[PDB]
């Protein structure tokens, strides 16, 4: 099934060694950059933490044991509503600049 | 006053200013080119090679 | 009352620039030949001095001054191994700087891209009016080749190439002009390079990961002021090697025959650097076409800020990009190889199927594949 | 109600004229109220430099007492009616309205009979009033609004009667004279340049027959100013003690009539009014007020019209801190040059609402209705009614607001009024080089 | 990219076409002017007499 | 809407001189404060 | 864009030891070669098979080449 694949990715893309989920390695864009800021302190910390990891690892060249990879089931998206909401938010501005 | 006129027609618009820059070089090379030409010419009237090539 | 470091106008820049500044903490090696490019310039400039120490730009004497250079001044050879080995290494460590900001997704940067793209320019200019200098059989013939190539411009063709040329062939005004312009424009590239690393200051840096190091900068002096001259020790030593051991390696012995406008060699290949664009110009039959095809292989960098699409700024974390991304790598060195060799019937197919595959990955190839494992995870 | 209806049905300014020239003019709709109002056509714009302030003086001595009603008496009677009386005059206007409940029409209209034609001009209070006149143009001072905009008229108006303030120079106030203020009285009061204006539920008959049994007695059936100049200057008050710097930059504007007015109010419209306690901040549609909400370099700024009769200053003030003019400055310049030459229709439909709006909601309640009255019948001549308002607003588009702010705007040396620290405010090169837009 | 074309975009094109177009026009009269094109100057009054 | 109110105000800045006892005339409040802060319209108060 | 308007921070211990007592090379071979060769194991399948496929075309072609340079019957 399309899980399948799309689980294969999941692991051949490899963040999940270095414990990132998803969102963690988006590419920081104007609107990245305000859904960032939106976030709520808890998952701001988070996120920061966890990129300090990941930047910590590859400067070592090494990756976490294989017990804490970040699952594909348990990749949770706390940036796509903010994004989201960011992304129609800027549509909106630019149907109304039409 | 002609300079008002001029400037309605062609000053106020930098794009009108940039087309008159460039037509104004265009005519007046031809003009200085001549007058400088003729210039020297009639100074040294008789002494270049123009003068002189109808001779030979 | 306040530390020389951050007090002096002039420290302040230099502070700023290489002491203070905030840098990744996982920077890779990658990242040291930004480094490698600037050394090498200054051997560049200081070899490429004391070669125009001793050197009459002249149709008569150029090559008996090269000659005398490497066989009578004091370690002359020394210099002038040197300056031609630390071009060749210079343009390996531009390919290598291409292709990490092309991996990790630094041309998100913009203005330092196309200020390195205006840099990689300049520089391959001055490296053929260097390799036209020497005054040899195949300086003067891939002189005359090249800018024969500017008479595919339609119109203006033939009077830019005699304007080019100083006169009606490749001759005495072609190599003096050539020798001045060799000199001036290493001086446009270091102020080019200046305005690429204040440009490049304003963003920080690209780690190799892609996010944002923002929270993980650390002091330049203590680390990579060290990590950099490491990495210019081993410059210096695949230079040394180079210079010591085989001098004229990288490099077309029938060279060494003084330029004669009446023998056209058996091969007229440029230098090694050259002839993966050289080659592109060859797969194209038109003459027009292919110099356009050849300009438009350097100009496609360019283009690729605009044409990245995966919501990922680095390519660490997609595989199936880079797999395009070796293949293409692997078409850089067909095309090389092409280029080096003859224009036959096993060669010139596969000159054209390289040039092809080469422009499909950068335009098409890589974009729809940034689309697919965006679809691939859920965004 | 389809709004053009509304327009249609609003009462008419009825309009009548005495022999004596008196335009009395009403606005009777429903109300139990009334404001009426002498409209004098006076003011420092019809002043000579010896002469300049006396208009203010007139203006205070006016309410103290008549010989009719010595001194408080006149208070006396305003008061315990109800009555609101009030005041103002300004460069090219001057006004006493009595607000009061329409029952008592008849009173009031004798009352204002007393105070512009039978003053009183009693020496003592002539002393008492020059020394709160003192106080007061100390007090203003302190305006810095009121200030810079006179500091506008004096540099953009120089050699003028324009440039005259409405006070006048201190030295005036002391060296006004019983006769110089009679004078004045008996030379700019004159009937034939008075507008008797009454709005609210004031019967046009009832009114004319009032004026005709109080203000009969008048001036029967020359000084009519001169045609002043605009001149490109600045004025630079630089003071590093006031927290904000107040700047006012303008530019010639159209004549009173000059229909040209409507498309420039819409144009104005467009650039519209900001400060720091407004609501959207970085939304509203204006480019200027989004830029100051983004990045606070505004505090306070709007665009002014004022329009005289053969001249007018149209432009806009800003109050902002020393290190933000400049940006100030670009800012407003380039809007302005956008909508020179490329003004585009959204924008020119907002400013049209804007208008529409604007000009709808200031005829409320019978003091700005009488105002607008007493005001129409000496500027325009006439009382513009709304639906004309509504009909002119129509067919302004965005290539008429192009052309017209290319014919007041581009390329025309401006005038800058700048007081406090306003040494980051670019010289008048700067300035007059904004005015033209290479691009372009 | 689709946040060009539309209403307002046309009529910034349409108000900007003749300065833009002029411009070009001012562009193709200095280089003709600076490079001395014959082939233009053929057909201008005065300026035949340079060849 | 269109109208700014009047009284354009600007935070770290000093009020208006009133040394006159006409300037002071009504400053005393009769009816209490009433805020009143609005979009497109500046906040001002009323007493 | 120096030291201190570079982002916002919270709840981050770092420790850390002074070049001075700790060894320059910590077990160098012992945790180095299992690290290089799980590296190489994670990139070696996307980025050797691009570069064989080019020493095949290389190799051929020049067979090809030399091939096409010999003799004909006739
Ligand atoms: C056995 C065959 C060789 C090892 C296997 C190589 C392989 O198939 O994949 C490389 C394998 C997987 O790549 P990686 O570890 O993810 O690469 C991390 C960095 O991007 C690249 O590595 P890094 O930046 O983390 O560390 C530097 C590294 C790699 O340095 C470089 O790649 C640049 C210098 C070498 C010359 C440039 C052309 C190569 O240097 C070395 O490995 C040896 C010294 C090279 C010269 C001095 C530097 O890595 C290694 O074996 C070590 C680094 C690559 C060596 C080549
Ligand atoms: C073609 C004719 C020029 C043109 O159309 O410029 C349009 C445009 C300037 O925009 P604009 O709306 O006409 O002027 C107001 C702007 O806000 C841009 O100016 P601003 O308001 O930011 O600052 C005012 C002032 C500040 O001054 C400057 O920006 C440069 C003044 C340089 C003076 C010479 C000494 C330094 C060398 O601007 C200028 O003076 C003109 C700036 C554009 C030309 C600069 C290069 C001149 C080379 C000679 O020019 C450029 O953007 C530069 C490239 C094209 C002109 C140079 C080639
Ligand atoms: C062509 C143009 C010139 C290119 C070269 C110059 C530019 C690049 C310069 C790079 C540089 O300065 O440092 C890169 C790179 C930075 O990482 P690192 O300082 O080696 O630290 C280890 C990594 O974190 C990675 O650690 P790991 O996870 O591989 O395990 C620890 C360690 C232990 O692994 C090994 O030593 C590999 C086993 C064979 C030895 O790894 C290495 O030493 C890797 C480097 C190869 C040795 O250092 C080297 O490549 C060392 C120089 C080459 C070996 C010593 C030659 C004498
Ligand atoms: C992580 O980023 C960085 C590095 O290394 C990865 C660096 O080494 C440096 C420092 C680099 C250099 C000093 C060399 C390259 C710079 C130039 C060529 C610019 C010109 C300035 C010079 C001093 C060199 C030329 C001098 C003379 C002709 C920088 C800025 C950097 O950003
Ligand atoms: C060697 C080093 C020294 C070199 C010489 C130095 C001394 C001479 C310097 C040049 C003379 C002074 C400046 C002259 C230009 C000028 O007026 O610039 C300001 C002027 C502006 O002056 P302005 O502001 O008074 O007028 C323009 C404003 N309106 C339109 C409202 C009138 O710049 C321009 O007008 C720019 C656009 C037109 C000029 C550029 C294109 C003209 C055509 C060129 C040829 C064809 C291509
Ligand atoms: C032979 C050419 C390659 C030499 C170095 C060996 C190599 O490529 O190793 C793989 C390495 C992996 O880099 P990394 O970012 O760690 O990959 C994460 C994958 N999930 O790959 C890289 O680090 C990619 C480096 C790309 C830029 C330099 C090499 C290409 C130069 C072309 C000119
Ligand atoms: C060399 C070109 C001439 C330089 C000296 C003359 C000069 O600077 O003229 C002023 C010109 C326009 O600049 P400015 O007057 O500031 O107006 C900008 C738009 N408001 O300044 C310019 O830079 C314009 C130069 C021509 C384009
Ligand atoms: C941008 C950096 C430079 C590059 C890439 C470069 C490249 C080259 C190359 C490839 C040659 C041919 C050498 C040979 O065939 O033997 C050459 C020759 C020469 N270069 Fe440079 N050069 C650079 C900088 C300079 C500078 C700054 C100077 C002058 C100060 C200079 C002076 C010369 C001279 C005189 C020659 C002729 C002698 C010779 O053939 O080596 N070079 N250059
Ligand atoms: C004259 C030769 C060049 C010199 C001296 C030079 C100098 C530098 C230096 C020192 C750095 C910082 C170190 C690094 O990040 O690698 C850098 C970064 C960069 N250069 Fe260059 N460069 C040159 C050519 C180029 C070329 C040809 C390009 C591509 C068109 C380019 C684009 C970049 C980019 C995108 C970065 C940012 C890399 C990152 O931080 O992730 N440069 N340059």
């Amino acid at each position: 099934w399309l899980e399948g694949i799309r689980k294969w990715y999941y692991n051949a893309a490899g963040f999940n060694k270095l414990g990132l989920m998803r969102d963690d390695t988006i590419y920081e864009d104007d609107d990245v950059k305000e859904a960032i800021r939106r976030l709520p302190e808890n998952l701001y910390n988070d996120r920061v933490f966890r990129i300090k990891r990941a930047l910590d690892l590859t400067m070592r060249q090494q990756i976490l044991p294989k017990e804490q990879w970040t699952k594909y089931e348990e990749d949770k998206f706390y940036l796509e509503p903010y994004l989201k909401e960011v992304i129609r938010e800027r549509k909106e501005r630019e149907e109304w600049a039409k | 006053t002609l300079t008002a006129r001029l400037y309605s027609l062609l000053f106020r618009r930098t794009s009108t200013f940039a087309l008159t820059i460039a037509v104004g070089a265009l005519f007046f090379e031809r003009a200085f080119d001549q007058g400088a030409d003729a210039i020297y010419e009639h100074i040294n009237q008789g002494k270049l090679w123009k003068h002189i090539k109808h001779k030979y | 009352m306040t530390n020389i470091r951050k007090s002096h106008p002039l420290m302040k820049i230099i502070n700023n620039a290489f002491i203070d500044l905030p840098a990744p903490s996982n920077i890779s090696s990658w990242w040291n030949f930004g480094s490698l490019l600037g050394i090498c310039l200054i051997l560049q400039i200081l070899t490429g001095l004391f070669l125009a120490m001793h050197y009459t730009s002249d149709t008569t004497t150029a090559f008996s001054s090269v000659t005398h250079i490497c066989r009578d001044v004091n370690y002359g050879w020394v210099i002038r191994y040197l300056h031609a080995n630390g071009a060749s290494m210079f343009f390996i460590c531009l390919f290598i700087h291409v292709g990490r900001g092309l991996y990790y997704g630094s041309y998100m940067f913009l203005e330092t891209w196309n200020i390195g793209v205006v840099l990689l320019f300049t520089v391959m200019a001055t490296a053929f009016m260097g390799y036209v200098l020497p005054w040899g059989q195949m300086s003067f013939w891939g002189a005359t080749v090249i800018t024969n190539l500017l008479s595919a411009i339609p119109y203006i063709g033939t009077d830019l190439v005699e304007w080019i040329w100083g006169g009606f062939s490749v001759d005495k005004a072609t190599l003096t002009r050539f020798f001045a312009f060799h000199f001036i424009l290493p001086f446009i590239i270091t102020a080019l390079a200046a305005v690429h690393l204040l440009f490049l200051h304003e963003t920080g840096s690209n780690n190799p990961t892609g996010i944002s190091s923002d929270m993980d900068k650390i002091p330049f002096h203590p680390y990579y002021t060290i990590k950099d001259i490491l990495g210019a020790l081993f410059m210096m030593l695949i230079l040394l090697i180079l210079v010591l051991f085989s001098p004229d390696l990288l490099g077309d012995p029938d060279n060494y025959t003084p330029a004669n406008p009446l023998n056209t060699p058996p091969h007229i290949k440029p230098e090694w650097y050259f002839l993966f664009a050289y080659a592109i110009l060859r797969s194209i039959p038109n003459k027009l076409g292919g110099v356009l095809a050849l300009v438009a292989s350097i100009l496609i960098l360019i283009l690729m800020p605009m044409l990245h699409t995966s919501k990922q700024r680095s390519m660490m974390f997609r595989p199936l990009s880079q797999c395009l991304f070796w293949m293409l790598v692997a078409d850089l060195i067909t095309l090389t190889w092409i280029g080096g060799q003859p224009v036959e019937h096993p060669f010139i197919i596969i000159g054209q199927l390289a040039s092809i595959l080469y422009f499909l990955i950068i335009l098409v190839l890589m974009p729809i594949t940034s689309i697919i494992e965006n679809n691939l995870l859920k965004w | 109600a389809t709004y053009a209806q509304a327009l249609q049905s609003v009462p008419e300014t009825q309009v009548s004229q005495l022999d004596n020239g008196l335009r009395v003019a009403s606005e009777q709709s429903s109300q139990p109220t009334c404001t009426v109002g002498v409209w004098i056509d006076a003011g420092s714009r019809y002043e000579n430099e010896k002469n300049n302030g006396a208009g203010y003086f007139v203006e205070h001595l006016a309410f103290k007492g008549t010989k009719n009603r010595p001194g408080s008496a006149l208070e006396k009677e305003v008061e315990s009616m109800g009555a609101h009386l009030n005041a103002y005059s300004t460069r090219e206007h001057t006004a006493y309205y009595i607000k009061a409940l329409s029952k008592d029409l008849p009173k009031a209209v004798e009352l204002l009979a007393d105070i512009v034609q039978n003053c009183s001009l009693e020496d003592s209070q002539i002393e008492k009033e020059r020394d709160v006149i003192l106080q007061e143009l100390q007090e203003n001072d302190s305006s810095m609004r009121d200030v810079v905009f006179d500091y506008l008229h004096a540099t953009a108006f120089q050699g003028t009667p324009l440039a005259q303030s409405v006070e006048g120079p201190s030295e005036n106030v002391r060296k006004l004279s019983r006769a110089d203020l009679t004078e004045y009285v008996s030379q700019h009061y004159k009937a034939p340049r008075m507008v008797l204006a009454a709005a609210g539920g004031v019967e046009h008959r009832q009114l004319l027959d009032l004026a005709q049994k109080h203000f009969s007695s008048l001036s029967g059936t020359v000084p009519a100013f001169t045609p002043c100049r605009f001149t490109g200057s600045e004025i630079r008050h630089r003071d590093d003690a006031l927290p904000l710097a107040h700047v006012a930059i303008a530019v010639e504007g159209p004549g009173w009539a000059n229909p040209d007015n409507v498309p420039l109010q819409v144009a104005n419209a467009i650039i519209g009014h900001y400060d720091s306690t407004y609501g959207g901040g970085t939304h509203m549609s204006s480019t200027l007020a989004s830029v100051a909400a983004t990045r606070k370099l505004c505090q306070s700024f709007q665009t002014f019209n004022i329009c005289y009769a053969e001249t007018g200053l149209l432009g806009a003030h800003f109050v902002c801190d020393n290190m933000s003019i400049d940006d100030m400055m670009f800012f407003l310049q380039g809007q302005w040059m956008r909508l020179c030459t490329s003004a585009t229709e959204s924008e020119v439909v907002r400013g049209k609402n804007i208008l529409r709006n604007a000009l709808v909601s200031h005829l409320d309640g019978t003091t700005p209705v009488c105002e607008d009255i007493g005001r129409s019948l000496l500027t325009y001549g006439r009382r513009i009614p709304l639906a004309e308002w509504e009909s002119r607003i129509a067919e302004v588009d965005a290539s008429v607001v192009r052309e017209v702010c290319s014919k007041y705007f581009y390329d025309q040396c401006p005038a800058v009024a700048g007081l406090g620290p306003i040494e980051q405010l670019p010289d008048y090169n700067r300035i007059r080089s904004g005015m033209f837009w290479l691009r372009f | 990219l689709s946040r060009f074309l539309g209403p307002r975009y046309r009529e910034l094109a349409r108000n900007w076409i003749p300065t833009a177009s002029m411009w070009g026009a001012v562009g193709a009269v200095g280089l003709v002017w600076a490079t001395d094109w014959r082939l233009i100057l053929d057909w201008v009054p005065y300026i035949n007499g340079k060849f | 809407a269109a109208l700014p109110a009047t009284s354009e105000s600007p935070v770290l800045d000093a009020k208006r001189s009133f040394l006159c006892r006409e300037s002071l005339s009504g400053q005393a409040a009769g009816r209490p404060l009433v805020a009143s802060v609005g979009l497109n319209v500046p906040a001002s108060v009323r007493y | 864009r120096e030291f201190g308007h570079l982002t916002r921070m919270r709840h981050v211990i770092t420790y850390s030891l002074s070049p001075f007592e700790q060894r320059a090379f910590p077990h160098y071979f012992t945790k180095g070669i299992p690290n290089v060769l799980r590296r190489t194991r994670a990139c070696i399948l996307r980025v050797a098979p691009p570069f064989v496929v080019f020493y095949l075309v290389y190799t051929w072609g020049t067979q090809e080449f030399e091939k096409s340079k010999r003799k004909n019957p006739a």
